Parts: structure tokens; sequence; C-alpha cells
């Protein structure tokens, strides 16, 4: 039971605006923001739905100031990733009242939390389905 | 100055690395270990610079870095290979800072004096043997202990382990195996030429002066006179540069 | 124009001139046609880069010139000639040449062999 | 964004009287934000929150209740007499709604422990069955915690989930299938027992395909009870859904190592599963490839290639492109190499910079894997020794001579030679260490060894200690090995550089009072060829593989 690696919502830097970690490879501050970096630098300045970082397929889109991840297996496609991160970012979306940047998940950092444990559990893809997780979750 | 030797070692004691002021040291390795070794080369130039030098050198290792150990080491070393069984008194001086270490130059200088000044001291086992067990970097090490370790009167030494034991040692840490100061660092030399064998057939007098590692540690390669850079640099290393 | 010993490894360092070819002709040491030759595509045999003994002792030229090409030229020109029981070539020798983006180079490079022109009208 | 000692701090009026929920979910939510902005908590303080929280599960608020299941597992390891919370958890979790039920049982497992575990089952057993997704997801991953704590337990759990397992909802069967396999383990046939009856199935459950597949992919022909073939009716060996992913694990697998036979509806011996997803958008990546297939991956390797081979040229994009490379390096093989060779060649184009270090290690490491010769090997290594001349290192000294002593020598140093010519100090401390090592070592009767002392006289001046203490004993085994030598140590030692100046001093002094002094007794046994300091495998040609498509 594992797909996703890890999650990461990220500024146009790299640097954690958020990130929470279904693996247990990053629990300290230093190195969940150096693999955020890592991340951030290879995958940004050329949107698609392919990365491949460390690896792993490394799925993620892009906002207005944000780059939003789904790290996960490399035996694996795009796709399969790319329907968590759509998860992510469309559940983000409807749970704030407002699209993904950097000033809606301020401006609700619980509702981002919240919203993000019920995507991924453990590594696990626990939910995939946007409108489950919002109604789940309460603000 | 005399010739220029003089006044650069005044000038020198200024410049090289202390723990008088901090002014004058810098965690920059290359730096430190330059101004070590121009303040060395004016004992090797002229004598009365060698008995100023010695306990200048040991103030600059009382800094108690890795690296600012090491740098001071690895020209004092050299020192006694021109400077024969002068400096015996700097031995237990130069072992102390060789336990916290990171690099491998620390451990390359220490086990060359430790080494080559054995019958000065007894305390061999001990000091190594933190290292020895220790981490940090370690190729060029290899090397360096390889020629080093057993050195000068073949039973002189003990704390746990007296010179034979060193040579154990010597010859585990040049490409052999062997238990003797809780095993050595590292065992597979520096660069592809060097290698163990040449050491490990030598000490045929177990560490003694006779035609072994002790006759060439207690000798010096070539001709070392003056600053004409044969175990010299040349003046003091800042002006050097320009 | 002309090179020091420092110079030299100053511009060796400062750019590469890993570019080589070997020129027939150049069996005879530095002084000879090579200096003659090296001359007209105005440069100069100077200093040396070289350490003979009874094993070694390939002729080294530091060779320098700056050139109203924007660039300046240098070369080193090793003649190897035998000075062991296995020469490179024997007698003949290799030039390593280098301008400052190397479009001199070459000219070093080919104007070491042969050159002579004469007419009896 | 926040200062953790304030926040855990201001926690502990809870303890207290004070339940608010307001303000306590206020400041639950900033714990999650300490954690999440980067921050650790301070031990004291934290353990001092956990206790007052748990006052706060009295009040059942769908907010508070939610920050309360996130706040305790985060803050759970780093807090004391966390037992309390158990009760509550409980208390929380027979409540009917997703936001409670899910995420409570997630928090509660986790907390939970083997003593306490008897207490979650009936609420679990109520929870994973659900075909409400949260509900039993979160109980299926719950009771993947809780086998650590107590196995048996969760074992019998193995009936709700099993019931789980035959909902084509792709959450409550991947997690159930999955979680299956991992409990009801005591040997292999009763967990198989659990595959075959999904196995006859054409799921829209992409997930639990894979995680199946995984389990499946080796042959099972014990699949409750006994079956005739290791037939997996579920893509692994079938193709009865269409998704790229999937549909290159199964295909990879089957083709030499059946799950299962080909079959017109479904490819698994024939290359074709893969290949017929393969042109494709960003998506493509799984479909274009490989891996295995009949007989190689070669007749597989030309579908597919149109591809990879244009991304792989056309793309400077990284992330394109790295999905072209692992594509191309997928599709190739013994037979492909000349044309994978080329690609190669022609990929640092588009990304040049450590990928042009990559590109000239893969043309040599892909000659030295899959051979078109090992001179060839060695051209290829000259090359990357020209274009890059500094991202070679140490390693390479050591594993070029070593590779090089098979065959090359002769060759290697001559190149090497002219490899020198380079650039003088800036091509670096290894590459003066090589042509050094092996001029040293060959003592060569090939070209006169003059020319390469000429030109590792020069470097070793102003380049590193290690190469100029390496050039003096380098020499002393060159003079022991060849007499003629000699003449030119002498030269050399003298000298400033090559002796007298640090280490190289010591070990020069050394190496030369051995030569010029001794028997060279000593000088004679030390050279045995004069080679390296240690003899590896060949290191380059996996870290090319990985590096490339990074």
């Amino acid at each position: 039971l594992y797909t996703v690696k890890a999650i990461l919502i990220l500024d146009n830097d790299g640097d954690r605006l958020f990130a929470k970690y279904y693996d247990d490879t990053y629990p300290s501050v230093k190195e969940q923001k150096a693999f955020e970096k890592n991340i951030f630098n290879k995958t940004h300045r050329t949107d698609s739905e392919i990365a491949l970082l460390e690896g792993l397929t490394v799925v993620y889109k892009s906002s207005i100031d944000l780059y939003f991840y789904v790290i996960g297996s490399s035996y694996e496609n795009e796709l399969m990733l790319m329907a968590v991160l759509n998860c992510l970012f469309d559940s983000l979306s409807q749970m704030l009242r407002k699209n993904v940047e950097k000033r809606a998940l301020l401006e609700n950092m619980e509702g981002l939390f919240l919203a993000v444990d019920e995507i991924v559990d453990g590594g696990v893809i626990l939910e995939s389905d946007p409108q489950q997780v919002v109604h789940r979750v309460a603000l | 100055s005399s010739r220029n030797v003089e006044e650069l070692v005044i000038v020198l004691k200024k410049e090289v690395i202390k723990t008088n002021n901090v002014s004058e040291h810098e965690d920059t390795d290359k730096y430190r270990q330059l101004l070590v070794r121009t303040l060395h080369s004016c004992s090797v130039r002229f004598p009365d610079m060698a008995a100023n030098v010695i306990p200048v050198l040991m103030e600059f290792l009382s800094d108690s870095n890795e690296a600012a150990a090491a740098d001071v080491l690895e020209f004092v070393r050299e020192a006694i290979q021109r400077f024969d069984n002068l400096r015996m008194l700097i031995v237990e001086k130069m072992l102390e800072v060789f336990h916290a270490i990171k690099s491998v130059k620390i451990y390359r200088g220490a086990l060359w004096i430790l080494g080559e000044y054995c019958s000065t001291k007894e305390d061999i086992q001990s000091v190594m043997t933190e290292v020895r067990r220790s981490l940090g970097e370690i190729p060029i090490v290899e090397s360096e202990i390889k020629k080093e370790a057993g050195e000068l009167k073949p039973e002189e030494e003990i704390t746990v382990g007296p010179v034979q034991k060193l040579v154990t040692e010597m010859g585990t840490y040049a490409t052999q195996s062997a238990l003797s100061s809780s095993r050595p660092t590292k065992k597979e030399e520096d660069r592809p030429p060097l290698r163990g064998f040449l050491l490990d057939g030598d000490f045929f007098v177990a560490a003694s002066l006779a035609t072994t590692l002790t006759k060439i540690a207690l000798r010096y390669v070539a001709l070392v006179q003056e600053k004409k850079k044969q175990n010299s640099f040349v003046a003091e290393a800042m002006l050097l540069m320009a | 124009a002309t090179c020091t010993d420092a110079e030299f490894r100053q511009m060796w360092a400062e750019f590469e001139w890993e570019n080589k070819v070997t020129v027939n002709t150049n069996m005879t040491d530095l002084n000879d046609y090579l200096q003659h030759i090296l001359k007209s595509t105005n440069m100069k045999c100077l200093t040396p880069e070289k350490a003979l003994s009874g094993y070694c002792g390939f002729m080294a030229a530091n060779l320098y010139a700056r050139s109203i090409f924007g660039e300046d030229a240098l070369a080193n020109v090793s003649i190897e000639k035998p000075v062991h029981q296995g020469p490179d070539a024997a007698v003949t020798g290799h030039i390593r040449i280098r301008a400052k983006s190397q479009g001199m180079a070459l000219s070093l490079g080919d104007k070491i062999n042969l050159s002579q022109k004469k007419t009896s009208l | 964004h926040l200062e953790k000692s304030a926040v855990l701090q201001e926690a502990r009026v809870f303890n207290e009287t004070p339940i608010n929920p307001r303000k306590c979910a206020h400041i639950l939510t900033k714990i999650l934000y300490l954690i999440n902005q980067g921050e650790h908590l301070g031990t004291t303080e934290a353990t001092e929150a956990f206790f007052a929280m748990t006052k706060l599960f009295q009040s059942n608020d769908p907010t508070l209740r939610r920050m309360c299941y996130l706040t305790i597992k985060e803050m759970s390891c780093i807090a004391e007499d966390v037992i309390i919370v158990t009760s509550s958890l409980t208390k929380d979790m027979t409540g009917k709604e997703d936001n409670y039920r899910g995420p409570a049982v997630r928090a509660l497992c986790q907390i939970t422990d083997s003593t306490m575990l008897q207490a979650v089952e009936r609420y679990m057993k109520q929870a994973i069955v659900d075909k409400v997704p949260s509900v039993s997801s979160s109980a299926l991953v719950s009771s993947l915690h809780l086998l650590k704590c107590s196995f048996d337990v969760v074992k019998r759990w193995v009936n709700e989930a099993q019931e789980a397992a035959s909902s084509d909802n792709i959450m409550v069967q991947y997690h159930a299938l999955g979680l299956l396999y991992h409990v009801r383990k005591n040997d292999r046939l009763a967990v198989s027992k659990m595959i075959s009856k999904f196995t006859r199935h054409g799921l829209k459950s992409p997930f639990a395909y894979c995680m199946m597949i995984r389990v499946a992919s080796k042959q099972l022909e014990e699949e409750d009870g006994s079956r005739d073939s290791p037939l997996f009716d579920f893509i692994e060996s079938c193709l009865r859904n269409k998704h790229e992913m999937v549909v290159y694990e199964a295909a990879s697998a089957i083709v030499n190592l059946p799950g299962c036979s080909a079959k017109e509806l479904a490819p698994a011996v024939s290359v074709l599963q893969l290949f017929c997803s393969s042109p494709k958008a960003a998506l493509r990546y799984a479909a274009v490839r490989t891996l295995n297939k009949v007989a190689m991956k070669h007749p597989s390797a030309v579908t597919a290639c149109n591809l990879d081979l244009e991304n792989l040229v056309t793309d400077s994009n990284r992330s394109i492109a790295t999905l072209a490379i692992t594509t191309l390096l997928k599709t190739g093989s013994e037979s492909s190499i000349d044309r994978l060779m080329k690609q190669i060649s022609s990929f640092m184009s588009e990304i040049s910079d450590e990928f042009k270090v990559v590109v000239v290690q893969a043309i040599s490491a892909l000659c030295q894997k899959y051979p078109r010769k090992h001179a060839v090997l060695m051209n290829f290594l000259f090359t990357m020794l020209r274009e890059e001349g500094g991202f070679e290192y140490k390693r390479a000294i050591v594993d070029c001579i070593i590779s090089i002593i098979e065959e090359n020598s002769e060759s290697k140093e001559t190149g090497l030679s002219h490899l020198c010519e380079f650039i003088e100090d800036c091509e670096f401390t290894v590459l003066a260490t090589r042509i050094l090592h092996l001029l040293g070592q060959e003592g060569p009767k090939t070209n006169n060894p003059s020319k390469y002392i000429r030109f590792i006289y020069n470097r070793v001046v102003l380049e590193h200690e290690e190469v100029r203490a390496g050039a003096v004993s380098a020499l002393a085994k060159f003079g022991a090995q060849n007499e003629e030598m000699l003449p030119s140590i002498l030269v050399l030692l003298k000298r400033c550089v090559m002796d007298d100046d640090n280490e190289v001093r010591d070990r020069a002094t050394f190496y030369l009072n051995v030569l010029e002094q001794k028997q060279k007794a000593l000088n004679a046994g030390y050279i045995l060829n004069g080679l390296t300091v240690s003899i590896p495998g060949l290191e380059k040609a996996l870290q090319q593989y990985t590096l490339e498509p990074s």
C-alpha cells in the first residue's frame, strides 16, 4: 500500500508555503525544505504532467505563484499521480473558497492542512475525489 | 634582517595562525598551511630560527580546530625531516589536537610527528587510537601514516601499545590488516602510484634509526637550505602571491 | 611578440592548447627550420617546457605572438628526437598549438613544416 | 509565520476549565502551522499541550474534531500520558458523518497500541465495510498500522477487509486488497485465495490493479486452492483496462515471465501491450517503454522509437527530455546500442551542463555494458576526457586505469599523453594523476616517455599536493621497473615541486631514499606493474544510468 511519496505545494522558489510528508524520509525542516527546493528546481519552468526527479515520477501543475506537487513512484505514470495532484488542486480550491495561490493557502492555513491529510494518508492515497474531501473537512 | 630570514620570522610570527589573536588565524586551510610553511622556511634557512619556530608552531596548533591543528602539523613534520631529533620536544604538544578531527591533514601530520618522535614520548596507542577509530576524510592520511608510524627507537614507548604495536599499526594502515590501535581508519592508500608495499617491506629493523622509515624520516630529501624553495617557501606567503 | 615561461604558463592555463598535430620536418631541433618558418608566421621560439635527461629530452620551445586577428598565438614545439629505445615516431615533432580561440593555432601547426619560394626569370 | 513556544504554551488553559472550541481550534491550527511552515516543538510545552487537548474532545464540533486528529498525531510522540485520548477518539469514531469517522480511526489507531487494540475493534469493523471511501479506506490504512502493535486483532478484520475488496470503487478496493495481502498472510496460499477471488474481474480501479500487480507479478498457481494457470484476468497479464501505467507494469513482467500467456484481446508474451498505448501525450512515458519483452527489448524497441527519439532530440525542456532519455534507455539492448549511442551523443545538445558529462560517460558506459568493443569504450573514455576535462574525478582515474589494463594500456597512456597537452593546471589533479600513473606503470616504449614526462612536469608545479606526491612515488616505481628511466627521476625529484613541497616531500623522502640510497629490493618488490591503489568494479555505467534523465 503506497503510491504517493509526498505532497508539496510550493511557492515559485521551492520554499515551504506547504509540504506534508507522506514519506518518513522528511520530518526535519531542513531536509523537508531541501526536498521542496529540489523538486521545484527540476520541475519548474517546464510545465508538464511528467518530470522525473530522484528516480520517482513527479507530477506537478502550476498556478499564478505556486507549483503543486505529488511525488509518487515511476513504475506508474503521470496520470495515476495526476489524479492525486488534480484532487489536491481542486479540493483546496473548493475548500478555501478561492483558487490555490499563496494567498488562498495563507488565508486559510487550517483548510489547507486538513484537506491534504484527507487526500494522502502515510503515502497511500486515501482520497482522490475533491468533493468528498471538501465535505469531509470543516473550515 | 640577517638576510631576509630574521625579519621574515618576526613578520611571519604576526601573520601565521595562533590562539593569541584571532585576527591572524582563519579557518581556510591552505592560507593557514602556507603561513606555517613560511614561518618554518626561516628555520630551514637559518638555524637560530629553528629554536624560535618550534614553540610558535605549538601555539599555532593550540587553536584546536581539526583543520587548524592540521595545517600546523603538516609543515612542522617537514621541519623535523630537516631538523633531526631537535624538535623532540614538540611531539607531546602535537598529539593533543588530533582527536577532534574532520579532515585528512590533521591525521597526516600528527601521525607523522607522533610517529617519528616515538623515543621521546610513550603515549602513542592512546593518542593515535581515538583518531584511528574516528572519522573525517582519510585518503592522503594513508600515504603519510604509511611511511611514518613506527619510527625511532625499537621499544621506547608503551601506554597499552609499545613502538612494536605501532609498526603493526603502521603496516595495517599502509595496506595490511591487524588489530592494533582499535584498527586504523582506512587502509586503501591515496593516489594510485603510492601503494603500501615499499614500507611494508621496510621496517627491517623495527622502527629504529638504521636503514628504515626512521632513516627517511630523520633525513631530508635532497638539498634543503635557504629560501630557494627546498623545504622552503620563499619569504612571507602573502607578499609572494603578488 | 614573445613570452617568458611565466607568461606562457599563464596563457596555458588561461586557454586550452590541447589541439596538436604532428608536423613532418621537425626532425630537426627548435633552432633550425622550425624557428625560421615559425618566424614567417610571425612567431618566435622562446623559453622551454622541458625536463631533459637520459630518457627525457624532447626539445621544447614556448612560442608566443600577439596576432592582429584579435587573438594571441602560442604553441609548444616538441621535437621527438629519440632519447629512448621506443620513440614516439622517431624524429619528427609534435607541435601542440593554440591561439586565443585557436584560429591562428592552425597557422603554427602547418607553418613549421616547410616553406620556400624562388623563380629565375 | 509563528513562534512554537507561544503557541505550545497558551494551549495549557484547556487543561483547566476553559474548553472554548473557537479559541482552542485556532491554537491547534497554529500547532499544525508550526510544523507545516517548518519548526520543531519544544517537549515540555508539547507534553502539557497534549494533556490539555483531551478536555477539548468533550465538545463535538466538526472543525475542532478535525484539528484534534491532526494535532494529536503530530504531537503524539513528543508528549506524555497520551493514553487518555483513546476514549475520546472512540466516542468521536462511532459518531456518524465522514468528518468524524474517517479522520478519527486514523488518529486513534496511530496512538493505539496492542493493549488498546481490543477497544477499537467494534468501531473498526463498522468503519472497514463502508463503501463510503473515506471511512473504509482510513479504517483499512489504519489496520495496516495496527498489524505492528498487535497482528491478531487485525487479522480478525480480514472478513470486513474482503467485504470492502468486492467494491469496484477505487479506494475501497485498493485499500481492501492491499491491506488484505499484508494481513491474512500466514502462508502464501491464504493470500493467494484472497487474490484469486478478485482476480476474475475487469476492475475500473486502476490503483487496485497496480497494488495487486505487484503481488501477482510472480507466477501464482495456488490461488484459491489451485488453478491450471498463473492467470490474472485483471490487468497484470490482461489488458482489460487501458491506462498507460497499469499497461506498462503488466506488459514488462508478463512478456518473458508469464502471469499468463498472450491472448488476442490481452497480449502477454507478445511485445504489443505497451506499444498500442505508445504514441501519446506526456502520458506516453509509461506507454512507450519496454523492459524484458519477447525475446529481447529490441523488436519491441522499434515500435515506440519515433516517440522516444523525437522528444529526446527536440525537447530541451528538462521534464520532457528526461522521459525521452529513460524511454530510449528502456527500448535499448545489445543490438539497440548503435542507435542508443548516436542518440545519447545528440542528447547533450539539448541539456548540456552535468548532462554533458553524462552523455560522454554514457556513450563509454553503453559501449562497456552492451559491447561495441572494449577499444571503442576507451576511445569514448578519451572523448569524455576531452569534453569535460574535470568532471572525470578520482574514481575515474582508478576505474579508467583498471579497466584499461584489460587491453588498452599502451594506447591509453599515449592518448592520455595527448590529452594532457590540454590545459596546464585546470585539467585537474586527476588527469595528471592518470597520465602519470599510466606512464609510470606501462613505462612507455610505445611512445617516448620524454613527452609524457615533460607534460606531467609542468602540471605538477601548479596542481594539488596529492598529484605531486603521486608523481614522485610513481617515478620511483618507474625507476625500479625500467633502468633507463632513472636519469629523468633524478632531474624531477631534486626540483622544489616533485619533492620539497609538503606531503610531496615526505613521500618523496621515502620513495627517493629507497630508490637512491637503498637496495631497491623494496622498490622492485613494490612494482608488480605499478598498478593502482585499489581495483573496484565498473562503477560508471550504473551511475550514468540513473544520472542521465534526472
